[PDB]
């Protein structure tokens, strides 16, 4: 078949800057019955299905905005995104349809701002978990950037390490910022031996470890 | 070859 | 408006088949071609192969040739894919996509079928609330949730207020514990002042164990 190649693998840049990005075929995509490079490009978002930008290499789909422009010709495409919005996060997808249809491995635009610290907080586990023999404490930290953070769980001071997993979200499409999600399991009894539980939160935007807690049973 | 067996289904 | 509606998420066991749907509306079905295209990570996409809604015939990739079978029920204006002897790599999200010729692009797609390959059988989750505290609250605003623990396979689906209730939600990524079960989280950041006149309910679908859940979340 046709081998479709994308390079960068991925980019991060802060809303209103250029980009460009590169689509090579391994032969033309050059359809000779009408002259068209049968090349497309597809933006897709975050949970989202893939959404049409461009075809024969260089028409944009009704709709989509003038800030995307395909170009190229013969093995080597390019699309460039004139002024980044927020909005515009996404992996962008290239397709050549001449053949048996093929598709570049994507490039994953990510968007930079300014450091924002996370807001901490923290769930006990519901009494109807409780009553069935686990205890899952939920630690939450919204909307900060940039992605790296670390959680630190405590119970009654002593670091925990092996209960716990986390999950960050994908990047926000308005704001540009991440959120995670961390739960520390542990059984019912051994939730119940202890007061203080407490996670612990390091991040760019904090100059210090921020501590969100609650004692058990108040 | 593919490229005309897409030719032909598309007419 | 154009709308490409595809089947729901399916746990099936290696060697099985599986068929699923997807039916066009806001346009009639004959006037575009259909295509199918596998997503089996987020920076992958493969193809499966093209319907002619108006004949009925298809062409298949050679990759997917005695694997994949196209059919159409035009009076219900729904196409189908059917998938045989199903590994664990098939598993992969199922899109199908519309062309209207050949030299166009897939101008729209459906929103995609999930499918699971696996010998593991499906559980349902069980939904606890992450209530609002003075330990989630950020001046004047407090966060709650619900915690979708222990289910198999993917898809949950989270929504809140029956779809009342999008902005300021955040539905983590699942984390896969060492049981090969699934927990997810979904959040929401609301007014504190408010917690006594507003309702806050999550709901929760996860069709391969039919667990529909609406679970209301209260201050503790």
């Amino acid at each position: 078949n046709i081998m479709m190649t994308q390079s960068p693998s991925s980019l991060a840049v802060s809303a209103g800057e250029k980009v460009t990005m590169s689509c090579k075929s391994s032969q033309s995509v050059l359809h000779s019955s009408d002259q068209k490079n049968y090349l497309a490009w597809y933006q897709q978002k975050p949970g989202q299905s893939p959404k049409l930008l461009i075809y024969w290499a260089s028409t944009r789909e009704s709709g989509v905005p003038d800030r995307f422009t395909g170009s190229g010709s013969g093995t080597d495409f390019t699309l460039t995104i004139s002024s980044v919005q927020a909005e515009d996060l996404a992996v962008y997808f290239c397709h050549q349809y001449l053949s048996s249809y093929t598709f570049g491995g994507g490039t994953k635009l990510e968007i930079k701002r300014t450091v924002a610290a996370p807001s901490v907080f923290i769930f006990p586990p519901s009494d109807e978990q409780l009553k069935s023999g686990t205890a899952s404490v939920v630690c939450l930290l919204n909307n900060f950037y940039p992605r790296e953070a670390k959680v630190q769980w405590k119970v009654d001071n002593a670091l925990q390490s092996g209960n716990s997993q986390e999950s960050v979200t994908e990047q926000d499409s308005k704001d540009s910022t991440y959120s995670l999600s961390s739960t520390l399991t542990l059984s019912k009894a051994d939730y119940e031996k202890h007061k203080v539980y407490a996670c612990e939160v390091t991040h760019q935007g904090l100059s210090s470890p921020v501590t969100k807690s609650f004692n058990r049973g108040e | 070859d593919f490229q005309d067996e897409l030719d032909e289904f598309f007419k | 408006e154009v709308q490409l509606q595809q089947s729901g998420p399916v746990l099936v066991k290696p060697g099985a088949s599986v068929r699923m749907s997807c039916k066009a509306s806001g346009y009639t079905i004959t006037d575009y071609y259909l295509n199918w295209v596998k997503q089996s990570h987020g920076k992958s996409l493969e193809w499966l192969g093209v319907l002619n809604p108006y004949s009925g015939g298809s062409l298949y990739s050679q990759t997917f040739k005695g694997k994949a079978t196209l059919t159409v029920d035009r009076s219900s204006s729904t196409a189908y894919l059917e998938l045989n002897s199903l590994t664990s790599e098939d598993s992969a999200v199922y899109y199908c996509a519309r062309q209207l010729g050949r030299g166009n692009g897939l101008d729209y797609w459906g929103q995609g079928t999930s499918v699971t390959v696996s010998s593991v059988s499906t559980k349902g989750p069980s939904v606890f609330p992450l209530a609002p505290s003075s330990k989630s609250t950020s001046g004047g605003t407090a966060a709650l949730g619900c915690l979708v623990k222990d289910y198999f396979p993917e898809p949950v689906t989270v929504s809140w207020n029956s779809g009342a209730l999008t902005s300021g939600v955040h539905t983590f990524p699942a984390v896969l514990q060492s049981s090969g079960l699934y927990s997810l989280s979904s959040v929401v950041t609301v007014p504190s002042s408010s917690l006594g006149t507003q309702t806050y309910i999550c709901n929760v679908n996860h069709k391969p164990s039919n667990t529909k859940v609406d679970k209301r979340v209260e201050p503790k």
